């Protein structure tokens, strides 16, 4: 939804319905600082979520000795060495799909076949 | 166990003892069987008191 | 100097000979906020030392704004005399340097 | 508005502006950088606290000063009992007219006096001073100056 | 167990000072937006600040413990997933040698 | 060594000009640039004072206005007690920082309240650039966090509590816009502006 | 000398430990009487166990071949060894 | 290295998952009511909201946790000053012997000497305490978003064993506290009644 803040007192902005132009304006509730909203979306509430599956991936994820090793094909540099792990979200209904991270180019590629 | 890699779902990684008692247990299998026996002892200890309660 | 606030009786003119206004004419001076290791802070913050003597030279290489220190030998020999002044911000916002001075309660 | 905010005035002056967040790193190529590394290793090696001290002498020698002992205390610390018991008040029966004139003089000096202040002012025995008080004066019972002897209204005019 | 020992606990203050003298930025002047990859540094459960290059710090600390400059009972843990460097010093921790 | 740079020598400050003055560190907190030479209404006043019961204190412009107008108008003892142990330095800090640093401009447009920071105030030193490009070393002692106060017409607490009580309904989204349209509990700068324009019109 | 290291349960969370040096460390016909050894097919170990039998306590170290027993029997023997009879002290 | 007192700080997420008005309230010691978070961060000198959820959220792309902390900043919205927050948290102080103007100093004492006391006891350390509280809330919301599971209470690393050292330490601490109290009582008596 990409919350945006006031540039004066660093408070979050709030939408307004106005009959002057019927356009989406976001206002600061403290110092009356106003701008146009760049998107009609003002609220999103996602129930089933794929965000957090690739969470925790860093530049030195290959330095972890506890992560298992595999020999899958990395389709950006064609490397035969990588680490892998399951989806990092801890929902009871997430799958066993693996997220292979190549160590040569830090490319994250999965093993899901229906999505591919 | 810290002797396995992360996200290992192999039978030996999650408590399948393939050796018999005659051939002896690998230490991971030994610890897993100790966990199972500990569960059995705890269940016996709670079940005796609870069933005596129910019987009285 | 404990004193009553919001004095509209203009008693501050009689009991304080110095002006209460902040002095701003040194605000245009450029200051470098420098963080020191423990030994350098110990020799650069002791009150039994620092009698105004020079401590070193600052080499500012203009090729890539690389700033290095060339300390004098007046302090020690076991410590290094060349140091690298790393910068994480070339422009520091909303940060100034100010001093405090006690007022004159007499006359 | 309220004309009281408790402001402590002090002379203040801006003495410059900072534009560079500077930090000092020791140079790797300096020969004395290894002295700094060894110094930091000595810092993380040294201990700030020492061990306890074990008395290696005979235990009875240590216990001789303890509790049930010959060695009476020779310290003067907090000996308020001996230094407050050395002040003794001794006085005799001075004749009645002199002490009543003294009481009248003190009543003229200030009308209300307690027992202790009057006794330390006149240096007289408590029984005789009490007799000379209730002969010619009385103490307040329920007033704001209660438990203080004041002159009678009959003698107040003089 | 037979080989398990229990830490008696040492002072964490030398460790905190050592961290502060090796690029562990103090928590007072840390901004997450300008340092999004910074690894939080915990000493006995106290967040003391962040470090930009946690791997070099961890290998330095491990070499120091292995050479005995740090007390061997001091346990240092780098969890790479959420970028935390936890260092434990207090007593009561059961450890075993490996 | 060839001199392809500008090697300015570094000198220390004497110890004679360090006693009876303390060189602290200023630090504002705003996403925009704050500059007292431009953004502040001169004269600017900085003193350590009580911040208790703000929005009721008039700034120096209205103070000298009131001074001018009144110049025109006039012309059993408990014996022993426990004494808890406390270190001298922290006691001095607590008594000193019992009142915060508050710096304001003349009209009260920019009121900044200081907060003490002790995290790394001891490891910091100042290298002021001299008039000839040289550097003077000043050992900094304290660092103060300065925050602007009552810039967007902040309010009191009793109204906030009665809005947070559940006897009333949902709090409206644009309440202080309506209140500023009414004209109640404005900024200190606007409150000084109303009195200044009332006095100056006569 | 950095040859052995003290590891607690937090530090166990971020390391990989081998059972035996002669088995799991070097890069990889078998006796049918021996138990099946899995080599874990991965060589990124940071530590190795000193000896796996050292996971037992004092009482369980008395049991001969405790890996060939049902675990509750080992627990019973561990509890029973305190009731054994023998010399407890030489004095 | 202090009074060896144990203070429990609970950061609790009110409202169920099906509920939409999910606000976070923290259980401060010596305070009757559970204070919302934003009031506490403003009481720690972090007045503007942006730095508050900067202390909460370290990844600007993690929009979901920002969404679910939006009702918290909406709830702690009427308070926009540090001193107002200080009065608001000090008015439910469990003292009932403090006046109007001493509420601020009382709440400052509450937040300094026993709010996260394992970090520091001194003043001028509100920034690190605020960062740690933001870290606590970040862990709470990571568990609420199921990015991380709840903490295992049976994990042996999270456990300590009090041996003869620590046990005799706390016992001797209690006994020496009592002995110092007795010495002070004896001193007070021998001054007030003066029998040496
Ligand atoms: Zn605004
Ligand atoms: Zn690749």
């Amino acid at each position: 939804t990409t919350f945006r803040f006031c540039r004066d007192c660093n408070n979050m902005l709030y939408p307004r319905e106005d009959k002057e132009n019927n356009r989406l304006l976001f206002e600061c509730r403290t110092c009356s600082y106003v701008e146009e909203a760049g998107s009609p979306l003002v609220y999103r509430h996602e129930l089933i979520t794929n965000i957090g599956e690739t969470a925790g991936v860093v530049q030195d994820i290959g330095s972890d000795p506890t992560l298992p090793r595999s020999d899958r094909e990395c389709p950006k540099c064609h490397s035969r060495e990588n680490v892998f792990f399951q989806s990092q979200q801890r929902r009871k209904d997430t799958s066993m799909v693996l997220f292979f991270v190549c160590l040569s180019c830090s490319h994250i590629f999965t093993s899901d076949q229906k999505n591919k | 166990l810290p002797h396995f890699s992360k996200d290992d779902y192999s039978p030996e990684s999650k408590g399948f003892v393939e050796n018999s008692y005659l051939r002896g247990l690998t230490p991971q299998e030994f610890f897993f069987h100790a966990m199972g026996g500990r569960e059995g002892l705890i269940d016996t200890a709670v079940k005796t008191a609870e069933t005596g309660y129910i019987q009285r | 100097e404990v004193f009553d606030g919001n004095d509209i009786e203009n008693n501050e003119t009689k009991v304080y000979e110095e002006s209460l206004d902040l002095d701003l004419e040194r605000s245009n001076r450029q200051v470098w906020l420098v963080r020191l290791p423990m030994f350098l802070a110990e020799k650069w913050r002791d009150r039994n030392n620092l009698h105004g003597q020079e401590l070193g030279k600052i080499r500012i290489n203009k090729d890539g704004s690389k700033i290095t220190l060339l300390l004098n030998e007046n302090d020690n020999d076991s410590i290094p005399h060349e140091y690298d002044l790393e910068l994480t911000k070339k422009v520091v916002e909303n940060e100034y340097v100010f001093t405090e001075q006690n007022l004159k309660k007499y006359q | 508005y309220i004309p009281y905010v408790k402001t402590i005035p002090k002379k203040t002056a801006i003495v410059g502006t900072v534009c560079h967040e500077c930090q000092v790193m020791p140079s790797m190529n300096d020969p004395n950088y290894h002295k700094i590394v060894e110094q930091r290793r000595n810092i993380v090696k040294l201990n700030n606290k020492e061990r306890i001290t074990t008395l290696d002498e005979t235990v009875g020698v240590t216990m001789s000063h303890t509790g049930m002992s010959m060695r009476s205390d020779n310290s003067n610390f907090l000996k308020v009992g001996r230094e407050k018991a050395k002040s003794n008040i001794k006085s005799i029966r001075m004749p009645k007219k002199e002490i009543l004139d003294y009481l009248f003089k003190l009543f003229d000096e200030y009308d209300y006096w307690s027992l202790k202040g009057l006794k330390e002012r006149t240096r007289q025995p408590e029984a005789h001073l009490k007799e000379c008080l209730d002969k010619v004066a009385t103490l307040v019972k329920k007033g704001p100056y209660a438990f203080k002897y004041t002159l009678r209204p009959e003698y107040k005019k003089l | 167990s037979l080989m398990s020992c229990i830490s008696v606990g040492t002072d964490p203050m030398p460790i905190i000072t050592f961290l502060s003298e090796w690029g562990m930025e103090p928590l007072e002047d840390y901004v997450p937006h300008q340092s999004p990859d910074a690894t939080r540094v915990f000493v006995n459960g106290v967040w003391h600040g962040v470090h930009r290059n946690p791997a070099r710090l961890m290998e330095t600390l491990r070499t120091l413990r292995r050479k005995g400059d740090i007390n061997p009972e001091v346990s240092m843990i780098r969890d790479i997933r959420e970028k935390e460097l936890k260092i434990f010093t207090d007593a009561g921790r059961v450890y075993r040698p490996l | 060594d060839p001199n392809e740079y500008n090697e300015f020598p570094l000198r220390a400050i004497p110890k004679e000009d360090l006693e009876n003055m303390r060189t602290h560190l200023l630090k504002f907190q705003s996403k925009k640039k704050i500059n007292p030479v431009t953004d502040f209404h001169l004269p600017v006043r900085l003193h350590r004072k009580d911040t208790r019961n703000l929005q009721f204190q008039l700034t120096r412009a209205e103070i000298v206005q009131r001074q001018k107008e009144i110049s025109e108008y006039k012309k059993l003892r408990r014996k022993t007690r426990q004494l808890k142990v406390l270190d001298e330095n922290a006691k001095k800090l607590r008594f000193e920082e019992f009142y915060p640093w508050v710096m304001e401009d003349f009209d009260g447009y920019n009121t900044w309240v200081g907060s003490y920071e002790a995290g790394n105030s001891d490891s910091y030193v100042l290298l002021s650039v001299e008039d000839d490009g040289s550097f003077t070393m000043i050992p900094a002692d304290k660092v103060y966090k300065f925050t602007a106060r009552n810039k967007y017409a902040t309010l009191t607490i009793d109204e906030a509590e009665k809005r947070m009580d559940k006897k009333s309904g949902e709090v409206p989204r644009w309440l202080m816009k309506h209140l500023d349209n009414i004209g109640t509990t404005t900024t200190r700068y606007d409150r000084t502006r109303r009195k200044l324009k009332a006095v100056a019109d006569q | 000398e950095g040859l052995v290291e003290y590891i607690d349960a937090e530090e166990e969370e971020s390391i990989l430990i081998a059972m035996q040096p002669e088995d799991l460390e070097p890069a990889e016909d078998v006796d049918p009487a021996k138990r099946i050894r899995v080599s874990h097919h991965a060589t990124t170990f940071t530590h190795c166990e000193i000896h796996p039998s050292m996971i037992l306590g004092v009482a369980a170290s008395i049991i001969p071949f405790p890996d060939h027993n049902q675990s509750p029997r080992n627990t019973y023997q561990s509890a029973m060894g305190k009731q054994a009879m023998g010399v407890f002290l030489t004095n | 290295k202090g009074s060896r007192f144990i203070s429990t700080l609970q950061v609790k997420l009110y409202g169920r998952e099906g509920s939409s008005a999910r606000t976070i309230k923290a259980t401060l010691p010596y305070i009757k009511q559970d204070i919302p978070i934003v009031i506490i961060f403003r009481a720690l000198g972090i007045i503007p909201d942006g730095e508050i959820l900067e202390h909460i959220c370290y990844d600007v792309n993690d929009w979901q946790m920002l969404e679910m902390l939006k009702p918290c900043v909406e709830d702690g919205f009427v308070i926009q000053d540090r001193e107002t927050a200080l009065d608001f948290i000090g008015r439910r102080g469990t003292a009932l012997g403090i006046k109007k103007e001493k509420r601020i100093q009382y709440a400052k004492d509450i937040l300094q000497k026993e709010f996260l006391p394992h970090i520091t006891q001194l003043e001028g350390f509100e920034s690190r305490k605020a960062f740690f509280l933001g870290y606590m809330i970040n862990r709470l919301l990571l568990c609420a978003l199921d990015r991380k599971d709840q903490d295992d209470r049976d994990h042996f690393g999270k456990k300590r064993l009090d041996l003869a050292g620590p046990l005799l330490a706390q016992l001797f601490k209690t006994l020496f506290k009592k002995l110092t109290k007795d010495i002070f009582r004896y001193m007070q008596r021998t001054v007030e009644e003066a029998h040496d």
